[PDB]
Parts: structure tokens; C-alpha cells; sequence
């Protein structure tokens, strides 16, 4: 994500986001 | 004319992290909201404690969307309006098509980040009875 | 005499009303709703089997509905949901039914965002308006 | 009618929506 959204740690963002 | 984000690759990326995690972890969802944001799923409640509750009361267990269509264009004080189009089956109930609005307001801060400040869900088979 | 911002609903749900009374009597006359920036969709299919994209501004967005072939439209109102958004804007969300020169009602899902005019008291405009009928897209 | 939504002149509006 070039675009974030919310209120998410880098930790977070793996678990979910990529 | 500051090299504003294009709408469309900002509205596709938050619809697949919204569903992603209204998946995987409907628990997370209140993250995407500020202290005044509305939502509704079928009165508005705001801010991310309220919303918090509002969602958890919604049992979202092994949630499936499936997105026909969205819509994003750029709207007042450089935020995203969003229409989806899609169709929900919670539990693995029969999947019921629905409408939502969201609005998407930069976070005034941090570059290319935004919040989501409006959220309306409607199926649409409570309205055309 | 310092004043409220007015409520998003009754705003939301008068100008639905004065929306869809123009599109049946006056639709060369939708345009002037719009500004500068703003964003029309009205349902459609393109070559592929794919909705229709948006035209901004006015000029644009009066020739585009002009091409569309509004003759006595009916409508059904079924849903009105507003908000207020940024900027004291309101965001309304309209479920209905629509019928072009007394073919079938066809069931759709609408967003509008209104923003505030800043002139007088109680004027705003259309910045966003995207209609989607159901049976092209589900 | 309480509210104004375009540019529209006076009749135009007591045409349209009144």
C-alpha cells in the first residue's frame, strides 16, 4: 500500500496488507 | 493541481483493505475511524468507541463479500466519495446484495494516509418491499 | 442570531426532491445544479460489458444528460440517508426506482454530495453525483 | 422550500419547486 489507511503499525500492515 | 492522488487506485486500495480485514478481522475495523466519523449498517453512531460496539453486535463470522462495482471521485477539501456495489453472505447465508457510501478525508498530516469520515450500508432487499 | 448548521436529512431530502421534480419537467436545465469540479454518472454500458465512465464540469455534464433521452421520467423513492461530511458538505445515499418514456421501473443506487455555496445562507451545489442502475452491474 | 441547490434565477425556482 502506496496509500495508507487508518490507524496501523507496520506490524499490523503484514498481517493484512500487502 | 498539487499532484493530487488519483481517486480511483485511492478508492480501490482502501475497498480491498476494508473487506480484507472486515474478513479476517472485523475486531480491527474501528482503526480506519477518527472522533468524528458517522456509520450506519441499519440511527449513526460516531467515533471509534461507538463504532467499535456497533460493529461487534453484528456477529461478522467467515464474512465473503463479492464487489461488482466501485466508484471513486475526487470531492470537497481533497477527500474520495466511494460507491460499492456488492453482495455480503454472513455465515455462509444466502448472499444479499448492498450499497455503500464512504467518504474518505485526508488525515491533514501524514502523506498519501486517510480516514474514513462517513460509512453507509443498505441492503438492498429491506427497501424495494 | 449565530446559527446551527442546518440538518443534513432535511437538507438531503429536499433537494432529492427538487432533483428528480427537474429531471421529469426540465432535464436541459439538470447542469445548472453542477460546478466546475463536479462528477455525473447516470448507469450505461460501454463497448465491453462495463459501466459507463463519469464527465466532469458543466459543459460536459449538460451535453451528456442531454444525450440521454429523459421524456416524462418517472421515479420511486425508496431510501434517503444524509450526512454531514467535510467542509459542512452533506453526503446523501438514494435507493429508487426510475422508468424513461413509461418503459419498466429499473431499481438503482445513488450518492450525491452536496457542498456548501458559501453566498448566501442555505446554497450549495452538486459536486459529486454517481447513479448505477442495478441490472447493468449486478 | 428553505433551501437553494444550483443557480437558478427567482421564477426559475417558484417554477420548479415551490
Amino acid at each position: 500500500p502506496q496509500y495508507i489507511f487508518g490507524d496501523f503499525s507496520p506490524d499490523e500492515f503484514n498481517q493484512f496488507f500487502v | 493541481v498539487m499532484e493530487k492522488p488519483s481517486p480511483l487506485l485511492v478508492g480501490r486500495e482502501f475497498v480491498r483493505q476494508y473487506y480484507t480485514l472486515l474478513n479476517q478481522a472485523p475486531d480491527m475495523l474501528h482503526r480506519f475511524y477518527g472522533k468524528n466519523s458517522s456509520y450506519v449498517h441499519g440511527d449513526a453512531v460516531y467515533g471509534q468507541k461507538e463504532i467499535h460496539r456497533k460493529v461487534m453486535s453484528q456477529n461478522f463470522t467467515n464474512c465473503h463479500t463479492k464487489i461488482r462495482h466501485v466508484d471513486a471521485h475526487a470531492t470537497l477539501n481533497d477527500g474520495v466519495v466511494v460507491q460499492v456495489m456488492g453482495l455480503l453472505s454472513n455465515n455462509n447465508q444466502a448472499l444479499r446484495r448492498f450499497m455503500q457510501t464512504f467518504v474518505l478525508a485526508p488525515e491533514g498530516s501524514v502523506a498519501n494516509k486517510f480516514y474514513v469520515h462517513n460509512d453507509i450500508f443498505r441492503y438492498q432487499d429491506e427497501v424495494f418491499g
